[PDB]
């Protein structure tokens, strides 16, 4: 049963087990469903955790605001922000 | 050049007045629309008769300018010399938004200016550039609307159809005093001829 001896001449002679397994559709729907609710556990659990960079002054002081173009526009804004700064001061004096 | 411009019928007459409104003076002098705290629902004061729209006619009428592109060529030497044309931009038209288009070199001059809003890194000597980003520079030209450009490179066909698509009123360039240059004054509202290939010989 499920064991098939070979034997060839000349050669060691081969014992051969085999055990056709699959898992059941009922099985991997369990794994689908666990997880789901794992993926819905975590995103409540680390949701409610606290963010070390993002709500650091690192970040929001800088101008962040989990835009990906803050950057690019923070420096232009700022050199804008020098020349209307020198242009103010020409203007007080 | 009258196969061109069909029914000129010359220039204006002496006696046309152009209305009454947005007429004469500068932009920092005109009286309407005024604001109206008394008006339950945030409209303006508006003139009798006069449209509502109003912020549009000055260009028309007076040639107002609100925002200029400068593209200047050349590097530190050339952009630090264009500053008193564009304080000369500032002076005769008040409250204007003067764009700088230059070289990465000629970039940096611009941080000791204080009439420049923006200046913008972009290689104007390469004659055949990336597609994606002459696009991008085109549209966001586009996308600035400006009144005027003005450009201090020497400009053939290729440069006068760039200024052309910018949307702009008036399309100013300097051009190239060889053959090379025929056809660009007709997309360009004014042009210069220098006295050489090299803009930066004077
Ligand atoms: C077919 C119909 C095609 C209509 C194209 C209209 C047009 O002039 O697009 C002008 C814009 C310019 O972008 C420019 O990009 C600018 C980017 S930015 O704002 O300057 O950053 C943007 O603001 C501006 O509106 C836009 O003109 O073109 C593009 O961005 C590329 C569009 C290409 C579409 C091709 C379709 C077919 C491809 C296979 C062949």
């Amino acid at each position: 049963m499920a064991v098939l001896v070979e034997h060839v001449e000349g050669q060691r002679d081969l014992i051969t087990h085999k055990s056709i397994w699959h898992l059941s559709d009922a099985a991997i729907k369990n794994v689908y469903l666990f997880y789901m609710m794992f993926t819905c556990w975590g995103c409540c659990v680390f949701g409610a955790a606290k963010d070390p960079y993002y709500d650091s002054e690192q970040y929001r002081g800088d101008g962040g605001d989990g835009t990906g173009h803050w950057v690019y526009e923070k420096q232009e804004d700022i050199e804008e922000a020098g020349r209307a700064a020198l242009w103010r001061e020409e203007l007080i004096e | 050049n009258p196969w061109l411009d069909l029914f000129y019928d010359g220039e204006d007459e002496p006696e046309t007045e152009y209305g009454s409104m947005f007429s004469d003076g500068k932009q920092d002098e005109d009286p309407y629309p005024r604001d109206n705290p008394e008006n339950p629902y945030g409209f303006l004061k508006f003139p009798q008769g006069y449209a509502v729209e109003m912020a549009s006619l000055g260009s028309k009428v007076r040639g107002d300018v609100r925002r200029c592109c400068c593209v200047v060529s050349g590097g530190v030497y050339d952009n630090l010399l264009f500053f008193p044309a564009i304080q000369l931009i500032k002076d005769r038209y008040p409250g204007v938004q003067i764009d700088i288009i230059t070289s990465a070199r000629g970039k940096q001059t611009y941080e000791m200016n204080k009439n420049v809003r923006w200046a913008t890194v972009y290689d104007l000597d390469d004659n055949f550039p990336d597609p994606a980003e002459y696009t991008d520079m085109l549209g966001l030209l586009k996308n600035r609307y400006y009144d005027m450009v003005l450009s201090t490179k020497l400009a053939g066909l290729g440069h006068a159809a760039f200024l052309f698509m910018t949307t702009a009123r008036d399309r100013v360039s300097y051009v190239y005093p060889n053959v090379n240059a025929a056809g660009a004054g007709l997309l360009l509202s004014e042009t210069f001829t220098p006295d050489s290939m090299n803009l930066s010989e004077g």
